RNA sequence: UUGGAGAGUUUGAUCCUGGCUCAGGGUGAACGCUGGCGGCGUGCCUAAGACAUGCAAGUCGUGCGGGCCGCGGGUCCGUGGUCAGCGGCGGACGGGUGAGUAACGCGUGGGUGACCUACCCGGAAGAGGGGGACAACCCGGGGAAACUCGGGCUAAUCCCCCAUGUGGACCCGCCCCUUGGGGUGUGUCCAAAGGGCUUUGCCCGCUUCCGGAUGGGCCCGCGUCCCAUCAGCUAGUUGGUGGGGUAAUGGCCCACCAAGGCGACGACGGGUAGCCGGUCUGAGAGGAUGGCCGGCCACAGGGGCACUGAGACACGGGCCCCACUCCUCGGGAGGCAGCAGUUAGGAAUCUUCCGCAAUGGGCGCAAGCCUGACGGAGCGACGCCGCUUGGAGGAAGAAGCCCUUCGGGGUGUAAACUCCUGAACCCGGGACGAAACCCCCGACGAGGGGACUGACGGUACCGGGGUAAUAGCGCCGGCCAACUCCGUGCCAGCAGCCGCGGUAAUACGGAGGGCGCGAGCGUUACCCGGAUUCACUGGGCGUAAAGGGCGUGUAGGCGGCCUGGGGCGUCCCAUGUGAAAGACCACGGCUCAACCGUGGGGGAGCGUGGGAUACGCUCAGGCUAGACGG
RNA sequence: CCGAGGGUAGGGCCCGUGACUGGGGCGGUCGUAACAAGGUAGCUGUACCGGAAGGUGCGGCUGGA
């Protein structure tokens, strides 16, 4: 029967919102582009973990992501992206 | 952040503070940092007012804060007076 | 129960603080008179504060 | 507090003359001179040997009832004395010489320590100028035992002032008399006083 | 005990009312009391530690005159009794002033079948009782007015008491009353703790078959003294000549000890309890 | 070298052994009888049982857009109140409690190339352009309530896209470095926000980076209670390779593979407990203990969960289950182990008080606002310390009472009386605790100057005036200080142990007298003491309790003479750590003291570095006196 | 998928209690086993017997002759 406190779960269900939205993109995108190295579809891939880097950063911009957490979700990307393509070559464009 | 207070010792009707450094957030009379002078507001004394000015002015260059009411008497027996 | 005379019965309420009693064995506790249904004791002059009496005038 | 009531019977409890009346106590109308004999029903019985306990508990007793203070602020001096740097049954004895109540007592600003207390309490004695109206006060070397000077104008004081003109008083005390005011040179030594007191015998009482 | 009145409290038909004070004649409920029975008398910290007359009458109705017998070994029965009067509060040892013996005061015919049973068989005790437990009491039906004279202004030494009091029957069961009316000064200050005590005793031996008085008023309005020969002892024997006296005057009663019977019997002797 | 007392009790007597019992100190105490003043502490140990009501976290109009009351008048506009709303920071601190926990929980010392840290302090770089949503508000349904819902409008320091790249982030390579540490190169990836005054400029904010400071996470050695009538335990168990998770390591989590891991140096299991600084006891060694203050953990009715976030799995935030209890038939509300307070339970534990003046905290440029933290007041002899109930005089000595050999003896200078002081009260004055934030000059800095602000409290204290002004409890056979009469007659009763009482009781009850303490004295409960009666200091086993019935031998303990190496034990020096409070010694503060300040002195124990080499260890060589053999 | 907890079924340890029963400690009846060579030296492990102490056998001990 009382506070802001509230105030600040209303203000909580919005910023989870943005965060697990943010979070899903990375996610779906990054698989998406491992998904791609799997066969290679040496262009497509990068293109992807590009964009997928991108959200990765963004989203350790605002209150998301620690940095090294953005650190560990780049650094696996490209990782596997990479090992991955080591079947078959040809990695053009850029990310390496 | 890290601070410049005075810690209440003493008795009551007894006001013997402890200028000193700790972080913000403890207790008043809770475990500090540093010990750097002495203050009995009462003055029943010669020497009510200590500040080894030299720990004064690092915890200052390192980034401490001081009370209002602090520098009042960090002030007070100068250690900013260029 | 210490004294001479004592008002307690079934049914009374009393306190007992412990001591036992050398050639009563099994007992191993004595009623603390003056207090509860427990009554001090009547025309006790010497020691009353062993026996829960208050003092004459 | 302090004892109060019948005092004669206390010295003749104790087998020895002590001062704790005043004036009485140097007529022959003290009754330890007619009756130097112990209190109450049994007085002039053919006594029965004493125990070391007996022997040990009655030099204690009177080494307090002659200063006339609690039995715990008596064995508070005393362990405190155990506690401190050298002799214990000395530095005891010197400790509770330097109890304000009984330099004003030695003094001689009054006769009795009894008396004497009534004295600092009420504030008509002094030390070091200011008033102090505690008959406990540590009296450290280097004091000023004064009259209230402000009360100075009694039918008492001057009397017992009147009645110290020229008898010698402590070694360790400088009663500048007229000014009504003493100094506490230096802190008693043993041989410095003869009480009927065994010292070391209080000693081996507190330590059963 | 002390004890600590936090709020203070008044009941209505629908809501509770707080108050800041109860002032006297008046009551309420008060919060905060912990160890405070009922029929308890709380006073304020600095007052006078009286007790209110809270939870009354004993109250004995058979006397049975148990004589010491013979004759030294008479303290030991007192010693019995006193025990005894420790161990039940109810029953009084009373003695009584003309005729100076000891009486077994009590509840009924078997409280004393049990007490001077055990008083017998369970100390030693040479003594003996009869006896009846004759235990009636007197009181007057109508109000009368007389005067406690004690004119002896003789010998010099003491001896005068002058009374005057209004004595009217009281409600049964109420006992004593006494007001204090004098009005001027005509009977000094000192000379009422023991005209009262004068009165108090009057009514210990009664008019008809000599019984305790109760059930009366005695209004204390007028009387005479002469400063040199008035003693204390002037008018205690002053108010025993007017109420020994007012109460032969207007109708004096023997009311009687009565006693409330629950009989358990088969139904088939009921006719033959009742209307016995 | 400041430190060490013992006694009664087994016998007819003795010596020894040996148990029991007692005088001591101590307490968050409590019970009896008694109780005057003040100071400082301190007070639910039990049901972490249940709790009525009031309060205990909020703040910024110098982030943003709005709805009424006013205010100078031209329904206009500017402003400042005000309730919210959006947005920010706080709400993870501060306060409570010890249920759970025998644990890396705590202590103590270390590791992190395995990591975090908002606000605060440096140092480097920047703020270019563009778009967009949601509340508010207007409108439209339900409920006897919490309130919710669909449509549209809209501001920002809300949100997002392009840009710039000091810089940072990832992959691969390379140099250094050696667990993931620093640098470099090519590809890719990522910044941002405006408000305010006196307005070519200062101020408070934002942005990416590196460093500091402080607070943390994780890890490791060593130390931490009882039961072995708990002896065997273990399948995410123990290791591996891969991956998920985190700020980070890790069987923390998952897949697979390997067959491990722990255990008489006590695993597993059962009991019990929050740990430490300290505290109490003790000559010490040792024993006991963890209330209050400080430090860490843990918990927030019982549980589980995750969101938001620098930080929580969040006492007075969210969700779910349960139990209980409350608001009217759909659905709701609650969480005092915050401060008080109620109730229950109990032998027992407080005010529903005052204040934000101080100190400290949150927000704010500030003014200021919130602060049951805190500063104080109330109650309780709970404890310690300070004081009072008077002081000098007064008879070979009243009365009353007690004893007596009948002469006396005692209470007893005690009292009555004599003077003298003068707690309480009465009058007056009356505090430090409070100089800063703020205004001005300087420059919003240094320094200088001035003003407001005190709950305690008209209290302390000072000045004058001033009344003889509470005493109570234990004990008086022995230990153990204090002795007589009467009553009682193995009765009634006492009692810690020996024991006392059966008609002459220093032991029971009262009296007188005495002893002992004194606003206290006794009692019960518990701890250490005495108890050298668990014996390391510091005991024992022929007959007192106690040598295994006897061998063999496993682990373990212990082990000759000489010389070399090592330096593990052992010894020494230096150095870091051993917080504060306490303890100690000195000095000071409140009239003393209790209490309280400043200063000093440090140890043990662990980390690092140096040294010594006798003894113990270990390695090598040698011997023949032990042992075995011919 | 896991998951508070609910349910079902089977076990382990602890506590309390139970008709009745076994001795155990504290305050008349039968004998007289022990203490003196205790009137059969005593004790002893074991065995069988007997109202009860105890007796007897076998072997042992001396704390016995
Ligand atoms: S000495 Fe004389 S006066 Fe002093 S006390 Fe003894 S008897 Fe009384
Ligand atoms: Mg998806
Ligand atoms: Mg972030
Ligand atoms: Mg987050
Ligand atoms: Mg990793
Ligand atoms: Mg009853
Ligand atoms: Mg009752
Ligand atoms: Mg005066
Ligand atoms: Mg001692
Ligand atoms: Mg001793
Ligand atoms: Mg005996
Ligand atoms: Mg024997
Ligand atoms: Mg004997
Ligand atoms: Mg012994
Ligand atoms: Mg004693
Ligand atoms: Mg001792
Ligand atoms: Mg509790
Ligand atoms: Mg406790
Ligand atoms: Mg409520
Ligand atoms: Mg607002
Ligand atoms: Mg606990
Ligand atoms: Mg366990
Ligand atoms: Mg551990
Ligand atoms: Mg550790
Ligand atoms: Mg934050
Ligand atoms: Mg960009
Ligand atoms: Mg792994
Ligand atoms: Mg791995
Ligand atoms: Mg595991
Ligand atoms: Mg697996
Ligand atoms: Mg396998
Ligand atoms: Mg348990
Ligand atoms: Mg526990
Ligand atoms: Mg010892
Ligand atoms: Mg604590
Ligand atoms: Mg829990
Ligand atoms: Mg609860
Ligand atoms: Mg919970
Ligand atoms: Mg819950
Ligand atoms: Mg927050
Ligand atoms: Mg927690
Ligand atoms: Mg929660
Ligand atoms: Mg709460
Ligand atoms: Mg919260
Ligand atoms: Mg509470
Ligand atoms: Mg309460
Ligand atoms: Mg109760
Ligand atoms: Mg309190
Ligand atoms: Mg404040
Ligand atoms: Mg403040
Ligand atoms: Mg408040
Ligand atoms: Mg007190
Ligand atoms: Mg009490
Ligand atoms: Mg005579
Ligand atoms: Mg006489
Ligand atoms: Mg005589
Ligand atoms: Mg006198
Ligand atoms: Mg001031
Ligand atoms: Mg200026
Ligand atoms: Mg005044
Ligand atoms: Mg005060
Ligand atoms: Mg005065
Ligand atoms: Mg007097
Ligand atoms: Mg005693
Ligand atoms: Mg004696
Ligand atoms: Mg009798
Ligand atoms: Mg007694
Ligand atoms: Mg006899
Ligand atoms: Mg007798
Ligand atoms: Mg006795
Ligand atoms: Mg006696
Ligand atoms: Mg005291
Ligand atoms: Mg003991
Ligand atoms: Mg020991
Ligand atoms: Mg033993
Ligand atoms: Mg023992
Ligand atoms: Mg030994
Ligand atoms: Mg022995
Ligand atoms: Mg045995
Ligand atoms: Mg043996
Ligand atoms: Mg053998
Ligand atoms: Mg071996
Ligand atoms: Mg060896
Ligand atoms: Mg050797
Ligand atoms: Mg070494
Ligand atoms: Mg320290
Ligand atoms: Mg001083
Ligand atoms: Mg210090
Ligand atoms: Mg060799
Ligand atoms: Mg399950
Ligand atoms: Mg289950
Ligand atoms: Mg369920
Ligand atoms: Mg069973
Ligand atoms: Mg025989
Ligand atoms: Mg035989
Ligand atoms: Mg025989
Ligand atoms: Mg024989
Ligand atoms: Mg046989
Ligand atoms: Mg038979
Ligand atoms: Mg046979
Ligand atoms: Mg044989
Ligand atoms: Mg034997």
């Amino acid at each position: 029967r009382n506070l802001s406190a509230l105030k600040r779960h209303r203000q909580s269900l919005k910023r989870r919102l943005r965060n697990k939205a943010k979070k899903s993109a990375i996610k779906t995108l990054s698989k998406k582009a491992i998904q791609l190295a799997q066969e290679g579809k040496a262009e497509e891939a990068l293109k992807i973990m590009r964009k997928a880097e991108s959200l990765i950063d963004k989203a350790a911009k605002g209150s998301t992501l620690h940095k090294n957490a953005a650190a560990r979700r780049k650094s696996r990307l490209m990782r596997k992206v990479r090992q991955l393509l080591e079947a078959a070559g040809a990695p053009l464009i850029g990310g390496g | 952040m890290v601070k410049i207070r005075l810690a209440r010792f003493g008795s009551k009707h007894n006001p013997h503070y402890r200028i000193v450094v700790t972080d913000a957030r403890r207790k008043r009379d809770g475990k500090y940092i540093e010990k750097i002078g002495y203050y009995d507001p009462r003055k029943t004394t010669p020497d009510w007012l200590k500040v080894d000015v030299e720990r004064a002015r690092y915890w200052l260059s390192v980034g401490a804060q001081p009370t209002d009411t602090a520098r009042r008497l960090l002030r007070q027996a100068g250690v900013f007076r260029q | 129960i210490p004294g001479e005379g004592h008002n307690l019965q079934e049914h009374s309420v009393v306190l007992i603080r412990g001591g036992r009693v050398k050639d009563l064995p099994g007992v191993r506790y004595h009623i603390v008179r003056g207090v509860y249904d427990a009554a001090g004791v009547k025309d006790r002059k010497k020691s009353r504060s062993k026996y829960g009496t208050k003092k004459p005038k | 507090g302090r004892y109060i009531g019948p005092v004669c019977r206390l010295c003749r409890r104790e087998g020895v003359k002590l001062y704790l009346k005043g004036e009485r106590c140097y007529s022959p109308k003290c009754a330890m001179e007619r009756r130097p004999y112990p209190p109450g029903q049994h007085g002039q019985k053919r006594a029965r040997r004493p125990s070391d306990y007996a022997v040990r508990l009655r030099e204690k007793q009177k080494l307090r009832r002659i200063y006339g203070i609690s039995e715990r602020q008596f064995r508070n001096l005393f362990e405190e004395a155990s506690k401190k740097k050298g002799v214990t049954g000395s530095v005891f004895l010197g400790l509770l010489e330097s109890r304000l109540d009984n330099v004003v007592y030695r003094l001689g600003f009054a006769v009795s320590r009894r008396q004497a207390r009534q004295l600092v309490r009420h504030g008509h004695i002094t030390v070091n100028g200011r008033r102090v109206d505690l008959p406990s006060y540590r009296v450290r070397p280097g004091d000023e035992i004064a009259v209230a000077e402000k009360s100075r104008n009694l039918e008492l004081i001057r009397q017992n002032l009147e009645a110290m003109k020229g008898r010698k008083v402590g070694p360790w005390l400088s009663l500048d008399v007229e000014g009504m005011k003493g100094k506490f040179l230096r802190l008693p030594d043993r041989e410095d006083l003869a009480l009927p007191v065994n010292e070391q015998l209080v000693i081996e009482f507190y330590s059963r | 005990r002390k004890e600590r009145v936090a709020r203070l409290l008044r009941m209505h038909a629908n809501h509770r009312e707080e108050v800041e004070e109860l002032k006297a004649g008046d009551l309420g409920a008060v919060v905060g009391l912990k160890e405070t029975i009922t029929g308890d008398t709380l006073v304020g910290e600095d007052a006078p530690r009286v007790i209110l007359e809270s939870i009354e009458v004993p109250e004995p109705v058979i006397d049975v005159a148990i004589e010491p017998k013979t004759k030294a070994d008479q303290e030991k029965l007192s010693q019995a009794l006193a025990r005894l009067a420790e161990e039940d509060p109810t029953f009084r040892v009373s003695t009584h002033p003309e005729t100076g013996q000891t009486i077994i005061s009590g509840m009924g015919e078997l409280h004393l079948e049990i007490i001077v049973d055990r008083l017998k068989r369970e100390f030693k005790v040479d003594a003996n009782v009869g006896k009846p437990q004759v235990a009636y009491r007197e009181t007057i039906t109508k109000p009368v007015d007389v005067e406690g004279k004690f004119i002896r202004q003789t010998g010099g030494r003491g001896q005068y008491g002058h009374v005057k009091i209004k004595v009217e029957p009281l409600p049964r069961g109420s006992g004593f009353e006494f007001v204090n009316a004098i009005v001027g000064g005509v009977i000094p200050k000192e000379y009422i703790p023991a005209v009262q005590k004068g009165i108090e005793e009057a009514m210990q031996s009664g008019p008809l078959i000599g019984f305790p008085v109760v059930d009366i008023k005695v209004t204390l309005y007028d009387g005479s003294y002469h400063e040199v020969d008035s003693s204390e002892m002037a008018f205690k024997i002053a108010g025993s000549m007017a109420i020994k006296e007012a109460v032969q005057k207007g109708d004096p009663v023997i009311l009687e000890p009565i006693m409330r019977v629950e009989v358990t019997t088969p139904e088939e002797y009921m006719g033959d309890v009742i209307g016995d």
